[PDB]
């Protein structure tokens, strides 16, 4: 399986100098996008979620409604 | 020139089809006496009832909850003890309807199906209490 991936990676054309920079920027943008997606704990209607945390156990003073409320990934 | 025109026409047709599909996916029929609600995820469920009208939404976040703000009966049988403590098997008939205004709370609190959990509950409680109080 890894051999196929290596062959595919090698087969990519060696585009101009700016092609690599553009690809790096696109990869960074996609990483930020997925971080954003999984950094918002997808709670559903009417529910809530305070931060069940792994840093500082679980906080008590911070209170969250349902909706725009960010998780830290897997945390 | 003809080939470019045909290609542009095809691209415009595909774009129009995609837009029409997106618009269609954003609407749900509202049969008169149906007052839906928005069940999103970036807010959960909103605070504003959808009237008996076609009101818009965005995709994959709302699953069209076509409620029904019409009336409905129910029969509750209760094996109640009376004052003289009989086995009064009382089947009460109850008519009820919801309210258009605050349906989104109704959906958040319980969900799409609401009446079954409560009707036997309160009806049996009150039948038992009242008949218990009253002779057979």
């Amino acid at each position: 399986m890894a051999q196929n991936l290596k062959d595919l990676a090698g087969r990519l054309p060696a585009g101009p100098r700016g092609m690599g920079t553009a690809l790096k920027l696109l990869l960074g943008a996609g990483a930020v996008a997925y971080g954003v997606r999984e950094s918002v704990f997808t709670v559903e209607g009417g529910h809530r979620a305070i931060f069940f945390n792994r840093i500082g156990g679980v906080q008590q003073d911070t209170i969250l409604a349902e909706g725009l409320h960010f998780r830290i990934p897997w945390f | 020139m003809a080939a470019k025109v045909f290609e542009s026409i095809g691209k415009f047709g595909l774009a129009l089809a995609v837009a029409g599909g997106v618009v269609n996916s954003a609407l749900y029929n509202v049969d008169a006496g149906h007052r839906a609600v928005i069940f999103d995820r970036f807010r959960g469920v909103q605070d504003i009832v959808v009237g008996e009208g076609t009101h818009f939404l965005i995709p994959w976040v709302q699953k069209p909850i076509i409620f029904d703000c019409r009336s409905r009966p129910r029969n509750v049988p209760v094996i109640t003890g009376s004052k003289d403590l009989q086995n009064v098997n009382i089947t009460l008939r109850i008519l009820f309807r919801p309210v258009a205004s605050q349906l989104p709370r109704i959906f958040t609190s319980i969900g799409e199906d609401y009446d079954e959990r409560v009707l036997p509950s309160i009806t049996t409680e009150i039948l038992k209490s009242v008949v218990a109080r009253f002779d057979a």
